[PDB]
RNA sequence: GCCCGUCGCUAGUACCGAUUGAAUGGCUUAGUGAGGCCUCAGGAUCUGGGA
RNA sequence: GGACUUUUACUUUGAAAAAAUUAGAGUGUUCAAAGCAGGCGUAUUGCUCGAAUAUAUUAGCAUGGAAUAAUAGAAUAGGACG
RNA sequence: UAUCUGGUUGAUCCUGCCAGUAGUCAUAUGCUUGUCUCAAAGAUUAAGCCAUGCAUGUCUAAGUAUAAGCAAUUUAUACAGUGAAACUGCGAAUGGCUCAUUAAAUCAGUUAUCGUUUAUUUGAUAGUUCCUUUACUACAUGGUAUAACUGUGGUAAUUCUAGAGCUAAUACAUGCUUAAAAUCUCGACCCUUUGGAAGAGAUGUAUUUAUUAGAUAAAAAAUCAAUGUCUUCGGACUCUUUGAUGAUUCAUAAUAACUUUUCGAAUCGCAUGGCCUUGUGCUGGCGAUGGUUCAUUCAAAUUUCUGCCCUAUCAACUUUCGAUGGUAGGAUAGUGGCCUACCAUGGUUUCAACGGGUAACGGGGAAUAAGGGUUCGAUUCCGGAGAGGGAGCCUGAGAAACGGCUACCA
């Protein structure tokens, strides 16, 4: 209908976002991006909604423009910059370093990081191609394009990226038994290691993971991405480590924990 | 169906960008161009061996195989250049707990690299609108004709 | 304007469909360039997003390639002498891709003489060494030699002026030379 | 009150279609034409006043015309035009050229000159030289990541050479 | 353009419209809780209704499975919580028995009654009422 | 005892029916055909073949 | 990687899967319909649990099963293996 | 949350309907009406008609200020604060409303783009622009023609505007530039060999065409035509370079040319410093706005499989004037009968085609509670469609737009 749409309903609004049904109508509609819409955290629910450091949105504004926020690196003006999986929001002051990596129930977590893991990023690659002039490149899920990444990194890997500068300093292959952090569908935010991948010729190749808990379950290729090696990840993951307990499992160790 | 002529049209039939240079003396007249459309697609002797045109067909020419792959029986070649096939299938009524015969009829170029007959089940490929109504070609005889030179006359 | 939607134009069954909304301008069509030979006259238009298509109505050059000799040279169009799809073209003189033209030779002429030192139909130092080096290459093909003595050679158009206001083509060779001739003449 | 069209002929109104850029109209809004009356260009008893021009001063003074001469508002801007409305060559320097229009404050009497653009400047130099600079410096750093990517072929393949002779 | 904000009733009538008998045991009730509408008694047998439904279709599902010992003992304690289930007969086939009384045992008006502070359900009323 | 139909009253409904009856809405032949768009020309004026 | 494969129905588990709705957990909105809150202290400079789960079927996908019901095969041998 | 009761008879048992009974996010109306919370609401009939007001405008240090504007102070004699008007840029294609049309359409779930367009956001990305190439081309920066304004006007009347006179740019229109090298074709000369050469041009990107590379299914030889690098002068060639996909004529590159030639910064804000042969030389900081190509993101557009209410008092339908396919083109953002030519005779149907009806937008869902079902969904979310009716189109990345224009009808 026209064109581009503009504005976002609250209750169209992704859920992982735990935006709240009245006081309003409307939800942030997320700038487009580094990230998809639907995979996204804009900066005015992050700085507002889970750091409770503004109240109004106009004060998220007010923060902003102050320059003291900034992803990746960069400073970032947006109120509703789509920020993303693996970015690293940071606090200039309150010496404050973020990453944005799920929870278990699927929803972005508030995970606080050191000043140091802060200066680089994770990023599964997404296409290598041959660009113009016979310089070849890689692009990651996160949208970056750089130039002359090594002949053995191609689709389905992830590398570690300086933030700093543009360029990759390591990747990760997808083989048989690395650590994967799953991004999508019910499994998303879970996290195991890989048992083997579904071949498939046409669509969908599906990968089988296991974590340590010896739980299993398969998702999407698409949505599998690798972060290190079993034990060894290569990013501090946010606590309870994405290995989803049972409802009752969950209850017992809330209603075990009770002794004021 | 094609079958005779080859040059039948008039505009001169040629693959595209297939240049055979008249200076270079040859033994073999055109340089024939095919590929596999993969998925495991035998492309058949036929194509290869053959001297037909046919832009639309699936080893020979530019169109290319992704999407639904499909199965039915022939049921219409009276086209030229194409099929039309019937998936008969049984559809579930929840209130009866049963179901009811139904079907559709799909219609599907046909590659002159195959030789089809009514009754031949084929197993077809989806392409991109090769025409108003086509949405799909013929990838595969799993047929032969059912045993018609058991058909024979007299002892 | 004109339509290219499939909602009007009845069902494969043959039913007749109702209009559901009201032409939108993405299934839109325009009219055709129908360009003609001679003095150069080009109109852009303003196509989906940006994106200008070249028209071109009246056309007299444009850049031939002999594929055999793997070079290109821009000659006049001389005329259309046939066309697959439709007569009128030929007769109005009209270019389309897939027109079969006529165009001047003069040029491919100029080209071959001086690279082959042989000169068709019927004292450098350097160059004799290489036009020495060429021949038993030099063969050309008598269909190719015989239309220089009338100074113009069959070429089928094969950009699409009214796309891109460029009247190209290459000569016409070999096989698919033989089958215009025998239309050429058998028609004539 | 309608207006002449030049160019229409006909000594009576008629309707047309009007653009951007044309004579009795003024688009509200863009690419919009609106259709709207116009008188022709050819005087008639219905004209309530005719537009005219002199070309040739007569043998007498016209009152409120010859007699009165009223000066021309604004002065020139442009770098250049200060140079053509003076014929000064690119030497001179326009800055002392440009006109001052003088102003009272009541008991303040003030002085305001333009803003030459196009301007020579020392800044706008600055400019340039940087351009140029980063494109150059740009093009180096470009055939060195580019070279080291060579290396990382180079001897990636004595290095299946170096496998292609263990075995 | 809002979210729906969400209502339901809380209530449900009887079928049959003048069952002497059932008229008696109802006024009983009020009489006994001191109500002032059949509708408070309307209001509980309706609660009451959907936690033994809650309970039947639980109680077909297999003993010891997940959905069943999950929800099973939700329901259970929530129960105890207000006390009106049993301590003993903590194990839902008695959340099937049950019965409105035992919901009325636990209303504020019954309990600033019951241990004395009010010598009637109505002075138990007025004064919950008056703040 | 029951009870059937013509015939007679009041009231209501639907049918048939001269009027080649009427009205609304959807398509649509043939004829006429606005307007913008494309196109062959045009050239008030206004510059360096173009506008 | 090559070289080839009789067709299906049924059923199992699983992926891919909007939110509000519904079923349903946790939380004393004073109760409740609701809401997704909230709860703890050093109440002078913070501590912390949450924001589940289920259903989501007909079709398409992916996998296990081989009963039930179809289909095809070798008789003018133009059969099968080498 | 698995219940029935009244009514045919003299009485009886049945069949069977009418009546009762209960719910309705289901409307109306009547009577009655005190408190907290929650809060639907001109859908239904008339997508009937509408007075008046309002609902789209927008400025940062950072495109344009001689307001004959305000401010004055505080350094500014080109400008500098602030700033109406106006130009320029962006937005007005979102939103909100409504349910008329629409029955294989929409819509849902599920696919496809190896079938395309994509402002913007985010990330990459540009040493090549001139010219027979020593008496040279503005680069220390090339052209005017306009608003606002000033003044003269016209009409009963409008967001009507005319003649005159000015003047800006990130508006309009132009137009210079930069290393080394390598490879190509020409080839002045010299000499016969097996043969080699000064030096002359050409080569950014984008456009259009033609040609070529883009290997790999396990291993080897001979000969023709051209012709590479290394001589231990019969000869050898030894290491020999390869991206992705299920799949491509893919990504990317190479050759010959083509172009009313796309882009390659004549822009702006803050700082003002190094550096000597003391030229105001040559350099040089932070970041804005631009800019081609690619990627990304917000999209769009088409698209595969299956699924719709009643109807035979609709059985055959489809090709007048495309109906179903083939070839070629044209047109499109692009596939495609989308359109045109030529050619063919196809396409659908009792497994219900085609036609008719719908007091029909589809979906999520809603009401009724043993289960199976029945009925409903204009309407808070998603999709679609519309703006009194039809058609046309301008602008633009995106409209066949209606709080845009044009025409006809009312
Ligand atoms: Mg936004
Ligand atoms: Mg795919
Ligand atoms: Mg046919
Ligand atoms: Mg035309
Ligand atoms: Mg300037
Ligand atoms: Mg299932
Ligand atoms: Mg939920
Ligand atoms: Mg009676
Ligand atoms: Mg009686
Ligand atoms: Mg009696
Ligand atoms: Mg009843
Ligand atoms: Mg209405
Ligand atoms: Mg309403
Ligand atoms: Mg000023
Ligand atoms: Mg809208
Ligand atoms: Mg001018
Ligand atoms: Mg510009
Ligand atoms: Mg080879
Ligand atoms: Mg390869
Ligand atoms: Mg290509
Ligand atoms: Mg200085
Ligand atoms: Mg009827
Ligand atoms: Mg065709
Ligand atoms: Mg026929
Ligand atoms: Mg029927
Ligand atoms: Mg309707
Ligand atoms: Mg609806
Ligand atoms: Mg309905
Ligand atoms: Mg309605
Ligand atoms: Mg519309
Ligand atoms: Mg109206
Ligand atoms: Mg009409
Ligand atoms: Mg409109
Ligand atoms: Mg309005
Ligand atoms: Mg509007």
């Amino acid at each position: 209908a026209r064109g581009p749409k503009k504005h976002l309903k609250r209750l169209a609004a992704p859920h992982h976002w735990l935006l709240d049904k009245l006081s309003g109508c409307y939800a942030p509609r997320p700038s487009a991006g580094p990230h998809k819409l639907r995979e996204s955290l804009p900066l005015i629910v992050f700085l507002r909604n889970r750091l409770k450091y503004a109240l109004n949105g106009r004060e998220v504004k007010a923060i902003l423009m102050q320059r003291h926020v900034k992803v990746d690196g960069k400073v970032r003006t947006d109120t509703t910059y789509p920020a993303g999986f693996m970015d690293v929001i940071t606090l200039d002051a309150t010496n404050e370093n973020f990453r944005l990596v799920y929870d278990v129930k699927g929803r972005f977590a508030v995970h606080r990081i050191t000043d140091e893991e802060a200066s680089y990023k994770l990023g599964k690659v997404k296409k290598v191609q041959l660009g113009k002039k016979g310089v070849p490149y890689v692009v990651t899920h996160d949208g970056r394009t750089i130039r002359y990444p090594d002949p053995n990194i191609k689709v389905n890997d992830t590398v570690k990226i300086d933030l700093a500068s543009g360029k990759i300093t390591d990747f990760i292959k997808f083989d048989a038994g690395k650590l994967v952090y799953v991004t999508g569908g019910r499994n998303l935010g879970r996290i195991g290691t890989i048992v083997h991948k579904e071949r498939h010729d046409g669509g969908f190749d599906l990968v089988h993971i296991k974590d340590s808990l010896d739980n299993t379950f398969v998702t999407r290729l698409n949505n599998v991405f690798v972060i290190g090696e079993q034990g060894k990840p290569y990013i501090s993951l946010p606590k309870g480590k994405g290995i989803k307990l049972s409802i009752a499992e969950e209850r017992d160790r809330r209603r075990a924990q009770q002794g004021l | 169906s094609t079958e005779l002529t080859v040059q039948s049209e008039r505009a001169f039939q040629k693959q595209p960008h297939i240049f055979n240079n008249p200076k270079v003396k040859t033994s073999k007249r055109t340089k024939r161009w095919y590929k596999n459309a993969g998925l495991g697609f035998k492309t058949p002797k036929t194509a290869i061996e053959g001297s037909y045109i046919d832009k639309k067909c699936p080893f020979t020419g530019l169109v290319s195989i992704r999407g639904k792959i499909l199965t039915g029986t022939v049921v219409s070649t009276k086209m030229h250049r194409t099929i039309v096939i019937r998936r008969a299938y049984l559809h579930y009524i929840p209130k009866y707990n049963r179901y009811e015969k139904r079907h559709k009829n799909v219609p599907v170029h046909v590659s002159p690299a195959f030789r089809v007959q009514v009754g031949d089940i084929v197993t077809v490929g989806q392409c991109r609108p090769i025409s108003k109504t086509v949405r799909f070609n013929v990838v595969k005889v799993s047929a032969a004709a059912a045993k018609a030179n058991k058909q024979f006359a007299k002892f | 304007g004109i339509s290219r939607d499939s909602r009007h134009k009845r069902s494969a069954t043959g039913a007749k469909r109702a209009q559901f909304r009201k032409k939108r301008k993405f299934e839109l069509g325009r009219q055709p360039a129908n360009t003609k030979i001679g003095a150069k006259r080009i109109h852009s238009v303003r196509t989906r997003g940006g994106n200008k298509k070249y028209r071109a109505l009246r056309i007299e050059t444009g850049n031939f390639s002999w594929a055999s000799e793997g070079i290109s040279k821009k000659t006049r169009i001389a005329g259309v002498v046939y066309h697959p799809s439709n007569n009128e073209l030929v007769r109005t003189n009209t270019l389309t891709k897939a027109a079969i033209v006529q165009i001047d030779a003069t040029p491919f002429r100029q080209w071959f003489e001086a690279h082959y030192g042989q000169t068709l139909g019927k004292k450098s130092k350097n160059a004799e060494r290489k036009w020495a080096a060429r021949a038993a290459s030099a063969k050309i093909e008598s269909s190719v030699e015989s239309q220089f003595s009338a100074g113009r050679l069959y070429a089928c158009i094969s950009s699409r002026p009214g796309q891109s206001g460029r009247c190209d083509g290459y000569i016409l060779e070999g096989e698919e030379l033989a089958f215009y001739l025998r239309r050429l003449t058998a028609k004539k | 009150g309608f207006p002449m069209k030049q160019g229409v002929l006909l000594p009576t109104r008629i309707k047309l279609l009007l653009t951007k850029n044309v004579s009795c109209y003024r688009p509200r809004r863009d690419g919009e034409r609106k259709r709207k009356s116009v008188r022709g260009a050819i005087v008639g008893p219905d004209l309530a006043v005719l537009a005219l021009v002199i070309v040739k001063k007569g043998e007498q003074e016209l009152e409120g015309l010859t007699d009165t001469t009223v000066p021309k508002r604004l002065g020139p801007k442009r770098a250049n035009n200060i140079r053509k409305f003076f014929g000064l060559s690119k030497e001179d320097d326009v800055r002392d050229f440009v006109i001052r229009r003088e102003v009272t404050k009541g008991e303040k009497t003030y002085t305001k000159a333009p803003k030459i653009q196009r301007l020579v400047t020392p800044q706008r130099l600055q400019r340039k030289r940087h351009q140029r600079a980063l494109k150059v410096r740009n093009a180096q750093a470009q055939r060195e990541a580019a070279a080291e990517y060579a290396q990382l072929l180079a001897k990636r393949l004595s290095e299946r050479k170096a496998e292609k002779a263990e075995i | 353009p809002r979210a729906p904000r969400t209502y339901s009733k809380t209530y449900s009538t009887p079928k049959r419209p003048y069952e002497s008998s059932r008229l008696d045991a109802e006024l009983k009730l009020a009489g006994e809780f001191g109500l002032k509408n059949k509708k408070e008694i309307y209001r509980i047998s309706f609660q009451l209704s959907k936690i033994r439904r809650a309970a039947r279709d639980l109680l077909t599902r297999d003993e010891k499975d997940p959905k069943r010992l999950f929800e099973g003992n939700a329901l259970i304690r929530r129960l105890v919580r207000v006390g009106v289930l049993s301590e003993d007969k903590k194990k839902l086939d008695y959340v099937l028995a049950l019965k409105v009384e035992d919901f009325l045992e636990r209303r504020l008006q019954t309990q600033v009654y019951k241990l004395g502070l009010a010598k009637s359900v109505h002075h138990a009323r007025v004064l919950i009422t008056q703040r």
